[PDB]
Protein backbone atom coordinates (compact mmCIF):
# COMPACT_ATOMS: atom_id res chain seq x y z
CA UNK A 1 0.00 0.00 0.00
CA UNK A 2 3.06 2.09 0.61
CA UNK A 3 5.52 0.79 -1.38
CA UNK A 4 3.07 -0.01 -4.36
CA UNK A 5 1.82 3.25 -4.46
CA UNK A 6 5.79 5.15 -4.73
CA UNK A 7 6.16 2.76 -7.11
CA UNK A 8 3.08 3.10 -9.26
CA UNK A 9 5.24 5.95 -10.24
CA UNK A 10 8.22 4.46 -11.42
CA UNK A 11 5.79 2.18 -13.11
CA UNK A 12 4.58 4.56 -15.50
CA UNK A 13 7.63 6.79 -15.98
CA UNK A 14 9.67 3.94 -17.62
CA UNK A 15 6.97 2.51 -20.36
CA UNK A 16 5.81 5.83 -21.23
CA UNK A 17 9.72 6.86 -21.38
CA UNK A 18 9.78 4.28 -24.27
CA UNK A 19 6.56 5.34 -26.65
CA UNK A 20 8.87 8.46 -26.72
CA UNK A 21 12.07 7.42 -27.67
CA UNK A 22 9.79 4.62 -30.17
CA UNK A 23 7.79 7.92 -31.61
CA UNK A 24 10.53 10.49 -32.09
CA UNK A 25 12.64 6.98 -33.87
CA UNK A 26 9.63 6.61 -35.95
CA UNK A 27 9.43 10.64 -37.65
CA UNK A 28 13.23 10.30 -38.17
CA UNK A 29 12.53 7.01 -40.20
CA UNK A 30 9.10 8.13 -41.69
CA UNK A 31 11.83 11.48 -43.16
CA UNK A 32 13.38 8.64 -44.94
CA UNK A 33 10.36 6.95 -46.00
CA UNK A 34 10.42 10.15 -48.93
CA UNK A 35 9.65 8.69 -52.24
CA UNK A 36 8.29 9.78 -55.64
CA UNK A 37 5.75 12.06 -54.00
CA UNK A 38 4.09 13.64 -57.16
CA UNK A 39 0.28 11.96 -55.59
CA UNK A 40 -0.50 15.77 -53.60
CA UNK A 41 -2.96 13.07 -52.44
CA UNK A 42 -0.40 10.98 -50.95
CA UNK A 43 1.73 13.51 -50.16
CA UNK A 44 -1.29 15.40 -47.90
CA UNK A 45 -1.52 11.43 -46.03
CA UNK A 46 2.26 11.59 -45.36
CA UNK A 47 1.69 15.28 -43.96
CA UNK A 48 -1.37 14.43 -41.93
CA UNK A 49 0.36 11.02 -40.38
CA UNK A 50 3.26 13.24 -38.99
CA UNK A 51 1.91 15.75 -37.85
CA UNK A 52 -0.37 13.25 -36.27
CA UNK A 53 2.54 11.07 -35.36
CA UNK A 54 4.46 14.58 -33.51
CA UNK A 55 1.01 15.80 -31.89
CA UNK A 56 1.15 12.46 -30.08
CA UNK A 57 4.97 12.59 -29.09
CA UNK A 58 4.47 16.50 -27.66
CA UNK A 59 1.62 15.20 -25.90
CA UNK A 60 3.72 12.63 -23.99
CA UNK A 61 6.77 14.66 -23.28
CA UNK A 62 4.43 16.69 -21.78
CA UNK A 63 3.74 14.76 -18.84
CA UNK A 64 6.88 14.40 -17.43
CA UNK B 1 -14.15 26.50 -26.17
CA UNK B 2 -12.93 26.88 -29.64
CA UNK B 3 -15.32 29.91 -30.81
CA UNK B 4 -16.82 31.99 -27.85
CA UNK B 5 -20.70 31.95 -29.14
CA UNK B 6 -20.91 35.44 -29.01
CA UNK B 7 -18.16 36.34 -31.60
CA UNK B 8 -18.80 38.75 -34.39
CA UNK B 9 -19.71 37.15 -37.45
CA UNK B 10 -17.50 40.12 -38.84
CA UNK B 11 -14.58 39.20 -35.85
CA UNK B 12 -14.54 35.94 -37.35
CA UNK B 13 -13.89 36.98 -40.41
CA UNK B 14 -10.99 38.97 -38.55
CA UNK B 15 -8.97 35.90 -36.68
CA UNK B 16 -9.25 33.97 -40.06
CA UNK B 17 -7.90 37.04 -41.65
CA UNK B 18 -4.86 37.32 -38.91
CA UNK B 19 -4.68 33.69 -39.25
CA UNK B 20 -3.23 34.50 -42.92
CA UNK B 21 -1.38 37.29 -41.67
CA UNK B 22 0.76 34.59 -39.81
CA UNK B 23 0.64 32.11 -42.03
CA UNK B 24 2.66 34.55 -44.05
CA UNK B 25 5.37 35.50 -41.72
CA UNK B 26 6.19 32.35 -40.41
CA UNK B 27 6.31 31.21 -44.21
CA UNK B 28 8.16 33.69 -45.56
CA UNK B 29 10.86 33.50 -42.90
CA UNK B 30 11.36 29.88 -44.33
CA UNK B 31 11.46 30.87 -47.78
CA UNK B 32 14.24 33.31 -46.79
CA UNK B 33 16.45 31.07 -45.06
CA UNK B 34 16.21 28.35 -47.61
CA UNK B 35 17.96 30.73 -50.57
CA UNK B 36 20.35 31.47 -48.14
CA UNK B 37 21.04 27.97 -48.36
CA UNK B 38 20.99 27.72 -51.61
CA UNK B 39 17.83 25.26 -51.61
CA UNK B 40 15.77 27.48 -53.74
CA UNK B 41 17.37 29.41 -56.68
CA UNK B 42 17.27 32.98 -57.28
CA UNK B 43 15.00 32.77 -60.30
CA UNK B 44 12.27 31.02 -58.02
CA UNK B 45 13.14 32.84 -55.16
CA UNK B 46 12.24 36.51 -55.72
CA UNK B 47 9.04 36.14 -57.61
CA UNK B 48 7.52 34.17 -54.68
CA UNK B 49 8.74 36.14 -52.42
CA UNK B 50 7.76 39.09 -53.95
CA UNK B 51 4.55 37.83 -54.26
CA UNK B 52 4.07 37.30 -50.45
CA UNK B 53 5.28 40.85 -49.94
CA UNK B 54 2.11 42.29 -51.90
CA UNK B 55 -0.14 39.46 -50.51
CA UNK B 56 1.00 40.77 -46.54
CA UNK B 57 0.22 44.75 -47.41
CA UNK B 58 -3.35 43.66 -48.92
CA UNK B 59 -4.35 41.98 -45.57
CA UNK B 60 -3.61 45.01 -43.92
CA UNK B 61 -5.01 47.21 -46.08
CA UNK B 62 -8.37 45.10 -46.56
CA UNK B 63 -11.77 47.19 -45.90
CA UNK B 64 -11.53 45.89 -42.18
CA UNK B 65 -8.75 47.16 -41.10
CA UNK B 66 -9.06 49.04 -38.17
CA UNK B 67 -9.86 45.90 -36.07
CA UNK B 68 -6.54 44.76 -37.51
CA UNK B 69 -4.40 47.41 -35.72
CA UNK B 70 -6.79 47.33 -33.35
CA UNK B 71 -6.15 44.37 -31.19
CA UNK B 72 -3.83 43.12 -32.87
CA UNK B 73 -1.52 46.29 -33.91
CA UNK B 74 1.57 47.37 -35.58
CA UNK B 75 3.75 44.76 -36.39
CA UNK B 76 6.93 44.52 -34.90
CA UNK B 77 5.05 44.06 -32.07
CA UNK B 78 2.44 41.32 -33.29
CA UNK B 79 5.41 38.96 -33.77
CA UNK B 80 5.79 38.93 -29.98
CA UNK B 81 1.87 38.95 -28.98
CA UNK B 82 2.27 35.67 -30.59
CA UNK B 83 5.21 33.01 -29.63
CA UNK B 84 6.81 33.62 -32.95
CA UNK B 85 10.32 33.15 -34.10
CA UNK B 86 11.76 34.96 -37.55
CA UNK B 87 15.00 36.87 -37.03
CA UNK B 88 15.42 36.67 -41.04
CA UNK B 89 11.10 37.87 -41.76
CA UNK B 90 11.32 40.76 -39.74
CA UNK B 91 13.96 42.13 -41.88
CA UNK B 92 12.27 40.89 -45.09
CA UNK B 93 9.09 42.38 -43.95
CA UNK B 94 10.05 45.87 -42.69
CA UNK B 95 12.11 46.44 -46.31
CA UNK B 96 9.90 45.89 -48.82
CA UNK B 97 12.03 44.35 -51.21
CA UNK B 98 13.57 40.75 -51.48
CA UNK B 99 16.97 40.67 -53.58
CA UNK B 100 17.94 44.51 -53.10
CA UNK C 1 -9.48 20.31 -18.71
CA UNK C 2 -6.99 18.32 -21.10
CA UNK C 3 -8.68 20.31 -23.88
CA UNK C 4 -5.71 22.93 -23.60
CA UNK C 5 -3.60 19.82 -22.41
CA UNK C 6 -4.23 18.02 -25.69
CA UNK C 7 -4.16 21.56 -27.89
CA UNK C 8 -0.55 22.51 -26.30
CA UNK C 9 1.00 19.30 -28.51
CA UNK C 10 -0.54 20.63 -31.53
CA UNK C 11 1.05 23.86 -31.23
CA UNK C 12 4.46 22.37 -30.85
CA UNK C 13 3.71 19.28 -33.34
CA UNK C 14 2.25 21.60 -36.01
CA UNK C 15 5.77 23.82 -35.97
CA UNK C 16 7.72 20.61 -36.16
CA UNK C 17 5.83 19.40 -39.48
CA UNK C 18 6.74 22.66 -40.92
CA UNK C 19 10.42 22.44 -40.10
CA UNK C 20 10.44 19.10 -41.41
CA UNK C 21 8.95 20.49 -45.31
CA UNK C 22 11.58 23.33 -45.11
CA UNK C 23 14.16 20.00 -44.72
CA UNK C 24 12.10 18.02 -47.11
CA UNK C 25 12.21 21.40 -49.87
CA UNK C 26 15.86 21.50 -48.86
CA UNK C 27 16.99 18.40 -50.57
CA UNK C 28 14.57 18.78 -53.23
CA UNK C 29 11.41 15.73 -52.37
CA UNK C 30 8.72 18.99 -52.88
CA UNK C 31 8.89 21.55 -55.37
CA UNK C 32 9.53 25.11 -54.41
CA UNK C 33 5.76 25.89 -54.68
CA UNK C 34 4.49 22.92 -52.95
CA UNK C 35 6.04 24.03 -49.97
CA UNK C 36 4.26 27.74 -49.70
CA UNK C 37 0.90 26.04 -50.34
CA UNK C 38 0.82 23.44 -47.76
CA UNK C 39 3.02 25.19 -45.29
CA UNK C 40 0.92 28.40 -45.02
CA UNK C 41 -2.14 26.01 -44.93
CA UNK C 42 -0.14 24.66 -41.64
CA UNK C 43 0.52 27.88 -40.44
CA UNK C 44 -2.78 28.95 -40.70
CA UNK C 45 -3.87 26.38 -38.50
CA UNK C 46 -1.62 26.77 -36.42
CA UNK C 47 -2.15 30.57 -35.65
CA UNK C 48 -6.03 29.41 -34.68
CA UNK C 49 -4.31 26.89 -31.86
CA UNK C 50 -2.48 29.35 -30.68
CA UNK C 51 -4.59 32.23 -30.16
CA UNK C 52 -6.78 29.65 -29.57
CA UNK C 53 -5.02 29.11 -26.12
CA UNK C 54 -4.96 32.58 -25.28
CA UNK C 55 -8.68 32.49 -24.81
CA UNK C 56 -7.89 29.84 -22.03
CA UNK C 57 -4.38 31.12 -21.00
CA UNK C 58 -6.31 34.54 -21.01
Amino acid sequence: SDFSEKYGDIALKKKLEQNTKKLDEESSQLETTTRSIDSADDLDQFIKNYLDIRTQYHLRREKL
Amino acid sequence: PLFDNSITSKDKEVIETLSEIYSIVITLDHVEKAYLKDSIDDTQYTNTVDKLLKQFKVYLNSQNKEEINKHFQSIEAFCDTYNITASNAITRLERGIPIT
Amino acid sequence: LNQLYNLVAQDYALTDTIECLSRMLHRGTIPLDTFVKQGRELARQQFLVRWHIQRITS
